[PDB]
């Protein structure tokens, strides 16, 4: 032990220590003596006379003044390796799922840099998931960033979720769910949700998933690194071993917001709507060790929580740069039944592209989003005038555009306890062959509501016989 | 209801009485207090006795 | 008397040393206290008066202490001492049927509560390992909430609107209506409530236990009150009380209901009390953390596994807001925390649908879909019969006529909708809502004229109760309606359709 | 930087950094009982009418207050490290504060040997064969090598008992007890 | 002589003093020597070392530094007892009648504690007003408070002069009124429309209500505290006399607005738009002690002030929860010209219940909101696009929402010196029976300009007759 201090000033969440001998840098971690739980501090300001100023990562009550603070030399030293394989894991690298100890022989410290200019692997794939708005409007690619936006209540824990259903069973290499501050009682779904699933094995070594969980009952010191103790266990399989990663972040919303709570009682003024004045600063610290270099990938997919649907809030709108793919959810489209809610006039990918995806997944694309932009100019004129006024052929497109819209629906697997329908899982070159007919007119004498939560474009005509049989 | 009315209006006249009594009762004392001060100097003989 | 001498003779005059803080200053509830050197972060320390007060910045000069009562007895030079705990406040089910402040004291004038064991207001929420999911119904007795927003137990519903639309009616007929689960039998279909008053006048507390104990509501729940006459550290530490008596019952097997009347007026308690502890204000002049403020008390609401007893506990926060805008700093913070919501509007509640509930948004996280059985038959062809009338209802004004097209489903809508309107403390059960709810889906209503569907209906409920009683009590007990229990329901709609207006 | 010598009383303000600047530096080179005696001189040749005239006066000059203190500090008596710390306070303005400094170094120098006295708040005053004791009484607390002292102050309010602080200890025996009757109106 | 203090600091009128022993505890009063007036100082904080910081009840020019200050040894007391009717006080109880000294056996401090919870009543009833639109659709009680929010310029104290015109001549008990920060004509001419009319009487002890002023030119230690003086007056007649009194306050924002203006200089951070840190605990200490309890009955009117016509405001949007009734006027409404400008969408109550208000009398309380309503929610198409677009039904919730809306505008008995038109009072009973022959449909003939600024509904088929 060095530099054993002593506490004078708990203000909140805002511990001062000061030391008679060794002052330790910035970003460290320090032991409050005396208590049967284990408080870890982090240095974040120097003072003067040898105080520093530190923010806890548990509860500051019973923090009586001139108590010891120890110093261990190094910031937050978590476990990593491959046996941290189907275990739940604290912000400081603790057990808390109650099966026993991490058991693994390398550790890493939890604040490292960006990887250089010269480490940037530089080529396009794509990744097909199942999804019609997915694979056709916005479609991924092996190792791109990917972000969920959208309020609350739209569909954002589902459809991280049915991705993990998805791809996360297909694939070779392994995954990582950090959570960054979310709902308790969704944080024992997927823990259940993935033990019948076989993607976590309580008996053998053949599980494929890491967890991070540090939720929203906790104080929001340690909401704002739980964020970093996921990207260093999700790096460890990229950089060491030469795999291929996926990376599930699920709020990293939280991670901004819980820097607004406590800068104010360290010292500084606060910047525009409340935030802290170094947003765009503290975020794109960690949004870059998220990268693909040329020792290995990782695919990241993040949810993102807009607060009160405001997209020009500058916690989203400073993230809106970090990721090559944008999936953004509305509620004024999950409102009218259609499932999953995501906006076809705002999703946009980079691989977009007439020399990745191909000439012909580009100009259907491009079609189904032309025609949904101009049913919006006639929606304007149909609460005047009224349907019955309009010409042959805009009644045309408000047609074929209603069937495009239902058709952009999907029945997920894990709606089969909400709806109690059945699940699909759409390949791609059925997705492009099956919008290209509805453009055309090769179902043009069908009704709408055969359309509605079906996979292929097959089945939409199988439920069109039994409606006309049952009439 | 007549009953726990009446109850009530004694009640608090009977405490007054003895509250605003003892008042004047232990002010005019001058001979207990030389006894009233040397067992509170064995109290704190006995109070520091048991700390160390 | 009696009883004044022996009160007297069971009070220990116990003395020791203290450890004491001079004071030096008081003004507005903060008093910064020289001295007290081991003082703990959230320590109950008492003045001399008799007041008592918890101390919670520490600072190398002063100590900054907030008062749970009243300033005025206090003068520059008084002595602060130290009890040696935080916080806590008395706990069992021993306070049941009490109306009681924020520190366990009771305002009934019973008596002193025995109560023996003492638990903290600011103990940890459990994790990960001790829940499971929630397999229960909660039935309110409302006939648009058990049918269309169902509520499990152990989910945190939010109840949120204007003031005087229904918020804390909809949280009363919820209390009336366990009367019937707990004069029962078992002891795993009873619900133990307890209602929480922060910044209410005593004359609607008051009058509040009167409709709780003519229907003798008042014998299963406990009333934590802070009024808006307390010091403002009592009406910040009073849901943080009312949530630990919560967890007597949760921690041992029972299941519990709490209510938050309300949450908008906790947070106006924390951004004066600790403005004059000197810290800088964030938007709309609230500290930083009252988003850490909420959610470190919604997260207790549990459901345990039934390795640990399987008990429950629900959660009902209001919250009112203002001109009905749900895109405020304080509503958004608390939306998402809770798994599902209930709007309730003003025109809803003005043009007459009452309990004025927005059934379009009233979204929920249905909770393992725990709504019952044969609820599930007549609700589920329900919930999508109304949601064809709503999409399609919105006219006023017609100018073309479609009767065997449009004017049909229509005409399902109007007396599906004045079905569900009801009174006022008067909730109903599940199997007389099973039948009154048959009779308007099945087409055995459109032949009726609508302003006389309120008439039908309790007409019909008083026929069945009467002469039907052991046709219910196979649907309680069963739990589904059965093939041959829909042929028994067929001919008494129709019987009774057949003599009901003559 | 380098680290100092802890005071055993640590203050705060505006009188505590330049009372433990003083502490530091007078305990290296051993100079700390040594420097009491030359600061209570200063502690009388500053309340004078001419030498207050000017050691509080905005409107002499920024500059000649400095050559005042330093001729006069040093001619009459000594020459320590007190003759830098007059030239300290009086190149940075903190002239006014001079009276709070050695207020303030007076009671972070006593408790290298003394006791924060307690406070006897009894009656009228009393006899010699009950005050003995207590000046007797009171040392078996402490036990740590030291010679005590106190204060005496005479308030009626309190009926019937004494009330005394050891530092901050605090037991009180006294007519509080009435108050302590509540509970015989408290159900 | 308990203490003596010296004047430290002085700003505006928080005056600064230090003792030297005995400081004087929160709330005493402290007397300045050498004044040609009485200068009362209330102690409000304690600022270290012997120093206290008062907040003064009248002005502070002149003051300088070392002026001695005394200290009385209690709060301010006014004389209280059965001859303070008929006579007009200030902040700390002095005649302003110039009739001479008020002799009474007691005195009664100005701060006393909240009733506690088991000295509550909780018996309702319905106090008929005689005005149309509180009659039917937000019924008044007897003993609960009531609340008339308004902005500037609606109506809120007309409105509170028929409430002293109708229910003050009728009452058998005493009666205070309390004018807090608002003008000094209008306290001056209810000094000569209460003597002219019986209820003062100069010459023996046969009056019934007392008088509590402290107006707007004041200074803001006083407009602070005025309306905690009343409210003695208005508990002496409750608890030691044991009748049943009214209590009539105008404006009880100014409470508020000056509580903002000394609460910059005690040294606290301002909350949001500019008030207190502790905007709604003081204001919970002052109505939790205007109650009807278990020894008497207090009938509260208070008329609430809403700054720049603004309800979400946090002055006036924490009062609401302290009322039993609501009457939210409005200023769009009396653009059209109906008086009592009453908002009849946003105005409560507790009591309109159909086993308290009477089965009939709630189902065409209810049964004239759902009909109002539905006028409101066309309000989007009627302006953009025209009355001729609407259905056959839709053109009998707008022709039947214009008759019920001009037949809630009475002429009140205070305004006949305004217009010349003769003030009306109608029953209850005769609203109801009149609102139903406008929802049955029994008028649907006669014009709407029939149904404007008449008393009982048998004036709209007579003023009908006249236009023909
Ligand atoms: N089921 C119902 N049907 C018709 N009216 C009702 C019903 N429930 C309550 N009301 C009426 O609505 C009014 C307001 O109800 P309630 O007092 O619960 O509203 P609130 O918003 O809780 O009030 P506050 O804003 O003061 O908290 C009351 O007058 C009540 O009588
Ligand atoms: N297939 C589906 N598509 C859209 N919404 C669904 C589907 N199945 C269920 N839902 C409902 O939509 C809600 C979405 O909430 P959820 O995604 O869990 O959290 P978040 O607030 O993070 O979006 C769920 O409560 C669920 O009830
Ligand atoms: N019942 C009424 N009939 C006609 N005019 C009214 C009525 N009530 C108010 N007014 C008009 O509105 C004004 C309201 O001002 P007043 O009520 O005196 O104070 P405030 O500005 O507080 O409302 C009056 O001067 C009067 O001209
Ligand atoms: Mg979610
Ligand atoms: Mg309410
Ligand atoms: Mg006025």
């Amino acid at each position: 032990g060095a530099a054993t201090g002593r506490i004078v000033a708990v203000i909140g969440a805002v511990v001062d220590v000061q030391f008679d001998e060794g002052l330790p840098p910035i970003l460290n971690a320090l032991e409050v003596q005396g208590r049967e739980t284990r408080l870890v501090l982090e240095v974040a300001q120097h003072l003067g006379e040898s105080t520093v100023r530190t923010i806890a990562m548990d509860g500051t009550e019973g923090l009586v003044r001139g108590q010891k603070v120890l110093d261990s030399g190094a910031p937050i030293k978590i476990p990593v390796g491959p046996e941290t394989l189907g275990r739940i894991m604290n912000v400081i690298g603790e057990p808390i799922d109650e099966r026993g100890p991490i058991k693994t022989k390398q550790f890493a410290a939890i604040h490292a840099e960006a990887p250089e200019f010269m480490e940037m692997s530089v080529e396009q794939e794509i990744l097909v998931t199942g999804i019609k708005v997915v694979d056709l409007l916005a479609p991924y690619a092996k190792g791109g960033k990917i972000g969920l936006f959208g309020g609350a209540g739209v569909g954002k824990t589902v459809l991280i979720m049915e991705l993990i259903n998805n791809v996360a069973k297909a694939h070779g290499g392994y995954s990582v769910f950090a959570g960054v501050g979310e709902r308790t009682r969704e944080g024992n779904d997927l823990y259940h949700e993935m033990i019948e699933s076989g993607v976590i094995n309580l008996k053998d070594a053949t599980s494929k998933v890491a967890l991070v969980y540090g939720q929203m009952n906790e104080p929001p010191g340690a909401r704002a690194r739980v964020a970093l103790t996921g990207l260093t266990v999700a790096e460890y399989f990229r950089d060491q071993e030469g795999q291929d990663v996926l990376l599930f972040i699920d709020n990293i919303f939280r991670f901004t917001q819980a820097g607004s709570e406590v800068s104010a009682l360290l010292g500084r003024i606060p910047s525009a709507v409340g935030y802290q004045p170094t947003l765009a600063t503290d975020m794109g610290t960690m949004q870059e060790r998220i990268t693909t270099t040329k020792k290995g990938s990782i695919t990241s997919v993040q949810a993102i929580y807009v607060p009160a649907d405001d997209l020009t809030d500058p916690a989203p709108a400073t993230t809106f740069a970090h990721l090559d793919a944008t999936t953004v959810l509305s509620r004024a489209i999950a409102e009218l039944g259609i499932y999953p809610a995501v906006d076809p006039l705002d999703s946009t990918s980079r691989i977009m592209d007439p020399n990745i995806v191909g000439s012909e997944h580009y100009d259907v694309a491009r079609g189904v989003q032309k025609i949904l932009q101009d049913y919006k100019s006639l929606q304007d004129i149909i609460a005047i005038l009224g349907m019955d006024e309009l010409s042959e052929e805009d009644k045309l497109t408000v047609s074929r555009a209603r069937k495009i819209q239902r058709f952009l629906s999907q029945p997920f697997q894990v709606a089969e306890v909400f709806t109690g329908h059945l699940g699909k899982l759409v390949p791609l070159k059925e997705t492009i062959k099956g919008f290209q007919q509805i453009l055309a007119g090769e179902y043009d004498h069908l009704p709408e509501q055969a359309f509605y939560m079906v996979g292929p474009i097959e089945e939409a005509v199988a439920k069109a016989d039994k409606l006309a049989e049952e009439h | 209801s007549v009953q726990n009315m009446m109850r009530q209006k004694e009640q608090e006249h009977m405490i007054r009485w003895v509250e605003k009594h003892v008042v004047q009762s232990i002010s005019a004392q001058q001979e207990k207090e030389t006894i009233a001060k040397c067992i509170a100097d064995l109290k704190l003989l006995a109070k520091k006795a048991q700390a160390q | 008397s009696s009883i004044l001498e022996e009160r007297i003779l069971g009070a220990d005059t116990s003395v020791d040393l203290e450890e004491t803080g001079r004071v030096l200053s008081i003004g507005d509830g903060i008093a910064r206290v020289h001295g007290l050197r081991n003082v703990q972060a959230e320590e109950m320390v008492e003045f001399s008066s008799g007041l008592k007060g918890m101390s919670l910045n520490l600072e190398p000069d002063n100590v900054g202490v907030v008062v749970f009562g009243n300033d005025k007895l206090i003068k520059e030079g008084d002595i602060v001492k130290r009890t040696g705990a935080i916080v806590d406040v008395p706990v069992g089910e021993e306070l049941l049927g009490r109306v009681v402040d924020a520190l366990g004291n009771a305002i009934d004038g019973k008596g002193p509560i025995g109560s023996k064991t003492r638990r903290r207001v600011g103990l940890k929420a459990p994790g990960i390992i001790p829940r499971i999911s929630v397999r229960e119904p909660m039935q309110t007795g409302i006939k648009a909430v058990d049918s269309l927003v169902p509520i499990g137990r152990g989910q945190r519903e939010l109840i949120i609107g204007d003031r005087q639309t229904g918020k804390t009616s909809i949280a009363i007929d919820t209390i009336i209506n366990q009367k019937r689960f707990n004069d029962g039998t078992d002891e795993k279909k009873k619900l133990y409530c307890i209602y929480v008053a922060i910044g209410q006048k005593r004359s609607t507390v008051a009058q509040l236990v009167k409709r709780l104990t003519d229907a003798d509501a008042m014998k299963y729940t406990i009333v934590v009150s802070a009024t808006a006459s307390d010091a403002a550290p009592l009406q910040y530490l009073a849901p943080y009380s009312g949530c630990s008596m919560g967890e007597y019952f949760r921690d041992n097997g029972k299941h519990a209901l709490i209510i938050y009347d309300d949450l908008s007026k906790q947070a106006v308690a924390y951004r004066q009390m600790s403005l004059l502890l000197r810290r800088p204000p964030g938007r709309e002049a609230y500290p930083g953390d009252v988003f850490y403020l909420h959610s470190r008390l919604l997260e207790r609401a549990a459901k345990m596994n039934d390795a640990f007893g399987g008990g429950s506990l629900t959660a009902l926060p209001v919250i009112e807001t203002q001109a009905g805008d749900v895109s405020a700093y304080i509503p958004t913070n608390v939306i998402s925390i809770t798994d599902g919501q209930i709007f309730l509007e003003t025109e809803l509640f003005y043009k007459g649908i009452r309990p004025a509930i927005n059934v379009g948004l009233s979204v929920s996280r249905v909770g393992s879909a725990a709504q019952t059985r044969a609820m599930k038959q007549v609700a589920g062809t329900m919930k999508l019969e109304l949601a064809q009338y709503r999409e399609v209802a919105a006219f006023a004004q017609f100018g073309s006529d479609l009767d065997a097209a449009t004017q049909q489903l229509l005409s399902r809508g109007v007396r599906l909708t004045e079905l569900l309107k009801q009174g006022q403390y008067a909730p109903m059960a599940i199997e007389e809502q099973v039948a009154v709810i048959y009779a308007g889906v099945r087409g055995y209503l459109d032949k009726l004229e609508p302003s006389k569907i309120t008439k039908f209906e309790n007409a019909f409920l008083s026929h069945v109760i009467s002469q039907h009683q052991a046709l219910l009590g196979k649907i309680r007990a069963d739990g589904k309606i059965s093939e041959e229990t829909d042929a028994k329901l067929k001919e008494i709609v129709t019987n009774f359709l057949a003599g009901f207006e003559a | 930087f380098a680290k100092l010598v802890r005071p055993p009383v640590q203050i705060y303000g505006i009188e505590g950094r330049y009372a433990t600047a003083l502490y530091s530096a007078a305990s290296k080179q051993n100079k700390l009982e040594q420097v009491e005696k030359e600061l209570l001189r200063v502690a009388q040749i500053l309340k004078e009418p001419k030498v207050a005239a000017s050691i509080m006066n905005p409107y002499v000059k920024r500059s000649v207050k400095v050559k005042s203190l330093s001729d006069m500090t040093a001619k009459e008596k000594f020459s320590p490290l007190t003759s830098n710390l007059i030239n300290l306070l009086a190149e940075n303005g903190r002239l006014s504060s001079t009276p709070g400094v050695i207020s303030a170094f007076s009671t972070m120098m006593s408790v290298h040997r003394g006791e924060v006295p307690c406070s006897v708040t009894t009656a009228s005053p009393l006899d010699e064969a009950t005050l003995t004791e207590l000046k007797t009484v009171l040392k078996s607390f402490l036990s740590k090598g030291q010679i005590l002292k106190l204060e005496v102050k005479v308030d009626p309010s309190i009926m019937g008992g004494m009330i005394v602080r050891i530092g901050e200890k605090y037991v009180d025996m006294s007519a509080k007890t009435k108050i302590q009757k509540l509970s015989r109106a408290m159900r």
